[PDB]
């Protein structure tokens, strides 16, 4: 009805008051009826009239946004405040070829952009928003929100919905990510995070993005951070934890995921290589506490240290390389991770088989100075039957 | 420094060692937001379907006077030197936007004669 | 069925009608999805 | 829950024992901090609405909805009692002068009687002997194998004519399998042992011309695994913990999928809304939320718990073969030299410190924790100068705010006992609580004409009003 | 309860019917008035706390607790 | 009944304290009374 913008105003007030709740009971009996709402006005019910009975949601808009400006004003739309009509918004935003056409347009807007700009800053004009989200939002607290799965499916959804225009999706995708942090704190309950994550993660020249961004270090110390973490916990006492390895395979499968893009891999494989072979050898030391996940997760892990121990002479010299500096931070009195470290590393140099050339990597070997950390190993060595 | 950034997002993106389709999103990763219609102008300048690292390197470059001599001359669509309020809403007609005749003519006062010379123009910017 | 007033729900509306109504409805989405946005901006 | 007499004893002691004013302040915020983070705990409990308000609707036994098991909270104390041998017999083997017996599952016995009924003179067993084990085997005869399949207990001499004698383990003996033969000294099935003329019974049908005993024990069923003595039974100990891993994550998800339909019957509760149709006259919600709650959840609870007790059992077993292999193998080590502990290392180091806690989001636990502290601070509120400081610290608010209502009626009681003692004879915090009193009631009568639940909430209120106005 | 046909026919002619804007006055003032007064009989209703909290808890047929047996209530066809 | 804490309960009074709490009883309720009856004195 007519009521639109007034009853919209009287909700959102509500979800926005009462958002920083965390009473069980609040969050159940109002927020998640306020999600609901908003839910059902963001996307609304499929198209009905013949004409445009298939035609895309997004397609029907009679305006097309500013594309990296938010020209609404949400505080002032909340005070009720006279320029913050929907008919406001609506007259400020634009309706929905020649090369020099082109450029002559592109200038035009540039201009016409700053001149806007400039009678903002002199005159009166209000001034857009910029696209840059805070870290700190309802959002956070609302994904993650262990009170309802049924609340955290509608925050995805609407989240969902919220990212359609590129622009807009970048600095989503940026927001996702930055909160992905908190996914050890919730390990079960922000399965819908996850889903949400690698529902948007589809696109692989968003993929790329992403990667451009750096993320795979975060991974990496993330996943380095867990897998400490579990290992002490296994050390420490022998409690059984139905939830144990949920973050950690997830993790795992983002990071393979995230790894199959073949250009990723050949631009940052040597990176990654060394935090996957620490994890592989960690999750081979874990046997008190060892989880169902957890041994999914080292299956994956050592698949994916596999896949990458494939290139070229340079790259397996490097992996050679890498072998040796971890087996120097492998501990002298152990005797179980030396083991597989040393079979990889031969299986490696001579290809097993299922002048001189083949054992070239011996010289990569001796060039890496391994072999004498190779005597030093042998010289640990004290007990026969037990090594 | 600028350059080494540029040539590593440039291998990353390189699927197979790029591409203009995903050109822009390149841009994005960068860091530098572009506007549509600047993208599909730096795409026609280019593309006279793929770049090299040194084509890419020249797009940067343009992108870290004359370009506003130029638009003060495209103002001028009469070229009487005058550039003319009914102009800049005919121009503005032409990007879409809606716009009130009051607000146009407010604008124009906030650029003596009220008449935008070149030296006002350049002032704006 | 005999209380004439229950038969009374009865709306209608025409193509082109259920096309503009299409239209304001996507109009309010967007402007909702911008509000929403707006209310997570970095301060 | 345990640590009562813990609590009892802190009482007394620190109530007898006179001590410094800073020390009593120390204490006294000690206590009220601790209290303060209990209930800032129990009122955002995941479950918290959930349990809360089942609580009034339905008897409920425990907390059967908890995502972690709470350990302490999981373990009750089931006491041995007497019960037929016969009743737990699996596995039967009768021999010349000895029978070999299975149980049908593992338990700790602790004493066994055993009459001699029909008792012949011409065959008197003057001893018998008793031996256990405590491995998994499929046969009774497959455990003809004596010295493997057997480890005696004890062997006791019988004087003749005696028939009920209790044979008393010195301490409880753990086992799945036992073996008793009369040590010292067919009819039924016809069977004529050629090989033993004369058995004290049929080697066949175990028919004892000589006499027939009964036997039963003062026993508690007790879960346990056969001990792992080779790197095989290190292997099979791996498999079987992984089997039942896997069956427990399945039984975990499909008792955490009940939570959706209870909340679901919960908010149609919610509503009750009247409707039209004693046995059946509630509301169906009601009656379909008890039969969800009470029925699925409680057994899926049960169940749980036995899994994570056998996978707990599994886990110290794996656990105590595999520290007693390194150990063997340090001291094989001649230069490893032996570590001596301090018996606190060795407590600590030792398997005992695994078992003694429940969950850490264990709302049974908090309210347990709470019970405890309210105990307390009702105790430690007799010393007035105690009383004082702990009126400056401002406790009436937090005790009114959370712990008024909550809790079993016997708790509010206490509640109510505490909170009318603490304004004893301090004026101000008589009028301190008077005025918050006065104040939620004048809230609540200003929507009166509206909310008939706004005069279903002032219950508590009154009450203690009632109980202050009654201590003179 | 029986006037259910009969409330049904005066609310369809009432709306069919156009009447004088000092008549729907009137009509609204009377039927406010009604409701107003049977709201406030009902709050003040002196079972009206022990039926409403019974009507919560079990599947109640009637108001069986009734003081005067209503004549209207007491005679089911 | 080994919880020591649960003995905490000792009161105890003279007979002069019970006579003294009678009177001072007797008091109350007269104030009582009195207070009760300015409760309904007409206006």
């Amino acid at each position: 009805d007519s009521c639109w913008e007034l009853r919209l105003r009287c909700a959102l007030s509500l979800f926005l008051m009462a958002v920083n709740i965390k009473t069980p009971v609040v969050v159940e009996n109002i927020t998640l009826m306020c999600l609901r709402i908003l839910q059902k006005l963001i996307k609304p019910p499929a198209p009905t009239s013949k004409k445009n009975k298939d035609v895309p949601v997004e397609a029907l808009t009679t305006v097309k946004p500013y594309c990296n400006e938010i020209h609404a004003q949400a505080q002032l739309w909340l005070k009720r405040d006279p320029k913050a009509s929907y008919d406001a918004w609506k007259k400020c935003l634009p309706i929905r070829p020649s090369k020099s056409e082109l450029r002559h347009l592109y200038l035009t807007e540039k201009y016409v952009w700053r001149w806007k700009q400039f009678l903002s800053r002199r005159g009166k004009r209000t001034s857009p928003l910029d696209l840059k989200l805070g870290h700190n939002n309802w959002l956070r607290q609302v994904l993650f929100t262990p009170a309802t799965q049924a609340a955290r499916q509608a925050a995805c959804t609407i989240v969902e919905a919220l990212a359609t225009i590129p622009s807009r999706k970048q600095q989503v995708l940026d927001l996702l990510t930055s909160y992905l942090d908190e996914l050890s704190i919730a390990g079960e309950c922000a399965a819908e995070y996850l889903a949400l994550y690698q529902k948007l993660i589809t696109s692989a020249h968003w993929k790329v993005y992403l990667a451009a961004r750096g993320v795979l270090p975060y991974v990496g110390n993330l996943i380095t951070k867990e897998i400490a973490r579990l290992l002490a916990l296994e050390e420490a006492t022998l409690s059984t934890d139905l939830q144990q390895g949920y973050a950690l395979k997830s993790l795992t499968g983002l990071l393979s995921s995230f790894v199959e893009v073949e250009s990723i891999k050949r631009h940052f494989k040597s990176r990654l290589v060394g935090t996957v072979l620490n994890g592989y050898l960690c999750l081979r030391k874990l046997v008190v506490q060892r989880t169902k996940l957890i041994d999914e997760t080292q299956d994956m892990l050592l698949e994916m240290l596999e896949d990458m121990t494939t290139g070229t002479e340079s790259e397996t010299k490097a992996f050679m390389a890498v072998c040796i500096e971890t087996a120097k931070r492998y501990n002298l009195d152990d005797y179980r991770t030396p083991v597989f470290i040393f079979e990889r590393l031969c299986s490696i140099i001579y290809p097993e088989e299922n002048e001189e050339e083949v054992y070239k990597m011996a010289g990569v070997m001796a060039q890496c100075g391994g072999l004498e950390c190779m005597l030093n190993r042998l010289a640990g060595i004290r007990d026969f039957k037990q090594g | 420094e600028q350059i080494a950034e540029f040539k590593e997002a440039f291998s990353l993106f390189d699927k197979d060692g790029i591409t203009t389709k995903e050109l822009g999103t390149v841009m994005r990763s960068l860091g530098q937001n572009p506007t549509e219609a600047e993208l599909q102008d730096m795409i026609n300048e280019v593309d006279a379907g793929t770049i090299d690292f040194p084509e890419f390197l020249t797009m940067m470059a343009r992108k870290m006077e004359e370009e506003i001599r130029e638009a003060f001359r495209v103002f001028d669509k009469d070229g009487n030197g005058y550039i003319s309020a009914a102009e800049l809403r005919h121009v503005m007609t032409n990007l879409g936007e809606k716009l009130t005749d009051e607000e146009v003519d407010e604008m124009i006062r906030e650029a003596g004669d009220g008449q935008v010379n070149y030296e006002e123009f350049v002032q704006m910017m | 069925s005999q209380f004439l007033l229950t038969r009374l729900n009865d709306p209608k509306m025409s193509e082109t009608e259920r096309q503009s109504m299409e239209s304001e409805r996507a109009d309010r989405s967007l402007f909702v999805q911008e509000l929403l946005l707006s209310t997570l901006v970095r301060e | 829950r345990k640590a009562a007499q813990f609590v009892d004893l802190l009482g007394y002691f620190s109530l007898k024992t006179p001590q410094t004013e800073k020390k009593l302040k120390e204490y006294s915020q000690k206590a009220v901090e601790i209290l303060r983070t209990q209930n800032h705990i129990l009122t955002n409990h995941p479950n918290s609405n959930i349990y809360n308000t089942l609580s009034g609707l339905v008897e409920f036994d425990g907390y059967y909805l908890e995502s972690d098991p709470c350990l302490v909270c999981n373990n009750p104390e089931v006491p041995f009692c007497y019960i037929k041998l016969s009743s737990i017999k699996v596995d039967t083997r009768y021999t010349t002068t000895q029978q070999v017996v299975k149980l049908i599952g593992s338990h700790t016995i602790s004493k066994v009687t055993v009459k001699i009924g029909d008792l012949k003179r011409t065959k008197m067993v003057r001893t018998i002997n008793l031996y256990y084990n405590n491995r998994t085997v499929q046969a009774i005869v497959e455990l003809k194998n004596k010295p493997a399949r057997w480890h005696k207990a004890k062997k006791v001499q019988l004087t003749p004519g005696q028939t009920e004698v209790k044979i008393d383990l010195p301490l409880p003996i753990v086992a799945s399998n036992l073996m008793i033969e009369f040590a010292d000294f067919c009819h039924k099935c016809r069977s004529i042992n050629y090989d033993e003329k004369d058995p004290f019974l049929c080697n066949a049908c175990g028919f004892c011309k000589y006499a027939r005993f009964d036997f039963m024990l003062y026993a508690k069923p007790c879960c346990a695994v056969d001990p792992i003595e080779n790197e095989e039974d290190r292997k099979k100990a791996v498999s079987n913990i992984n089997t039942l891993l896997d069956k427990a994550d399945r039984v975990y998800h499909q008792l955490m999928g009940h939570r959706p339909q209870l909340e679901n019957l919960l908010c149609k509760v919610n509503e009750a809304a009247p409707e039209k149709p004693t046995s059946a006259s509630v509301n169906r919600y009601i009656l379909q939320l008890a039969q969800e709650y009470c029925g699925d959840c409680k057994n899926s609870f049960d169940e749980l718990s036995k899994i994570i007790q056998k996978v707990f059992a599994s886990r110290k077993e794996l656990l105590e073969y595999d520290l007693q292999q390194r150990e063997a193998a340090t001291k094989s080590s001649r230069t490893s030299v032996q570590p001596t502990f301090t018996a606190s290392q060795y407590r600590a180091l030792s398997v005992l410190g695994c078992g003694h806690t429940s969950s850490t989001k264990c709302y049974g636990c908090a309210s347990a924790v709470t019970e405890h502290c309210i105990t307390l601070l009702r105790a430690l509120a007799t010393n007035p100068a105690l009383r004082h400081i702990l009126v400056s610290q401002g406790l009436i608010r937090e005790l009114f705010d959370y712990n008024l209502r909550r809790g079993a009626a016997a708790m509010r009681e206490e509640v109510r006992q505490l909170m009318c003692l603490l304004t004893r004879d301090n004026p101000e915090a008589t009028q301190q609580m008077n005025d918050l009193i006065i104040g939620k009631v004048s809230t609540a009568l200003k929507g009166h004409w509206a909310n008939p639940d706004l005069a279903s909430s002032l219950q508590y209120e009154m009450l203690l009003l009632t109980d202050s106005i009654s201590k003179e």
